[PDB]
């Protein structure tokens, strides 16, 4: 059996144009461990982003945490793009500062 | 209060792509403390949090040995399994395993966990009585046999109520500014207009430690439960979490409903209310 | 810390 990932896409602190933070993709609940995730700027992939060590849920699903250090304006545009087993197509999920 | 010690392995096969890839995370609370992945460069168990660093060479040289015989151990139980269940070499399978102690406020072990699945399914699990097995099927019943007849029981008991209970003493007392420290939420309402007749209410918190929140929203003192849309708690990065609860509330409303926020850091239970 | 858990399925 396999289950698809739940994503939330948000910042470490409240956001605040011009001041820098980390901006974080949360994905959760899937099976199997292979994922592919990468943060968006623009449309355009951000190198160099870290991510959490592979762990578990009691349902015995898996989470990870990427994260990248950002500065968010009020223009720029920032995602995440998730690809999995379980879906066909890589799915985006547009940061919004109030989700 | 009351605290727990886990370790979460994954082994993972990979056909095609050299051997399982075995990885170990080990928990306090929701804190990471220590990891170890075959995949590493030089394997070994590594420090994750600053508490543990303490620990002298001979603490790490005998975990990572632990970690690199459990490297061998899963891959075996990985092809064991695929026998058990009449499966091709082909495909990609993952064994994961759980177990540790949850202790109480005096430190007394309150209960003991050891349980494995195959493919996200149970498999095999150590009852709480720590001494018997729940096999989810006849191919973990075999294993039962084996684990029975070689007393796997008696070994995981020692160790529950042995070990796991007193390092995770030590490990509360070392990291005491931290594990011990219950940071309550940060918490406002959010007010977001969806249409004329419609708004959006979203209760927060934020930057609270452990992850353990309760977030409801009430119309007129009543749970509106299938009505608020909650999000998972998740990570901020800073070792802090994260949460929301929104309902849709009819326009000039809004004051019948509040947010109600439980945290173990928090002296009694809040209320709030959008602040116009 | 762990224990080696050495039992194999």
């Amino acid at each position: 059996i396999q289950r698809t990932p739940k994503i939330q896409v948000y910042s470490r602190h409240p956001a605040e144009n011009g001041k820098s933070n980390f901006l974080n993709c949360y994905v959760s609940g899937f099976h199997p461990s292979d994922i592919e995730v990468d943060l968006l700027k623009n449309g355009e992939r951000i190198e160099k982003v870290e991510h959490s060590d592979l762990s578990f849920s009691k349902d015995w699903s898996f989470y990870l945490l990427y994260y990248t250090e950002f500065t968010p304006t009020e223009k720029d545009e920032y995602a995440c793009r998730v690809n999995h087993v379980t879906l066909s197509q890589p799915k985006i999920v547009k940061w919004d500062r109030d989700m | 209060g009351s605290h727990s010690m886990r370790y979460f392995y994954t082994a993972m096969s990979r056909p095609g792509r050299g051997e399982p890839r075995f990885i170990t995370v080990g928990y306090v609370d929701d804190t990471l403390f220590v990891r170890f992945d075959s995949d590493a460069t030089s394997p070994r168990k590594e420090p994750r949090a600053p508490w543990i660093e303490q620990e002298g060479p001979e603490y790490w040289d005998r975990e990572t040995q632990i970690s690199k015989t459990n490297t061998q151990t899963y891959r075996e139980n990985l092809r064991t399994a695929l026998r058990y269940y009449n499966q091709s070499e082909a495909g990609s399978h993952i064994i994961q395993r759980m177990y540790g102690c949850d202790v109480g406020p005096d430190g007394r072990l309150l209960r003991g966990y050891d349980q494995d699945a195959y493919d996200g399914k149970d498999y095999i699990a150590l009852n709480e009585d720590l001494s018997s097995w729940t096999a989810a099927d006849t191919a973990a019943q075999i294993t039962q046999r084996k684990w029975e007849a070689a007393r796997v029981a008696e070994q995981d008991r020692a160790y529950l109520e042995g070990l796991c209970v007193e390092s995770l003493r030590r490990y509360l007392e070392n990291g005491k500014e931290t594990l011990q420290r219950a940071d309550p939420p940060k918490t406002h309402v959010t007010h977001h207009p969806i249409s004329d007749h419609e708004v959006t209410l979203r209760c927060w918190a934020l930057g609270f430690y452990p992850a353990e929140i309760t977030l409801t929203w009430q119309r007129d003192g009543e749970d509106q439960t299938q009505d608020t849309e909650l999000v998972e708690t998740r990570p901020a990065g800073d070792r802090t979490f994260q949460k929301w609860a929104a309902v849709v509330v009819p326009s000039g409303e809004e004051q019948r409903y509040t947010c109600h926020v439980q945290h173990e850091g928090l002296p009694k239970p809040l209320t709030l209310r959008w602040e116009p | 810390e762990e224990y080696l858990q050495a039992f194999t399925y």
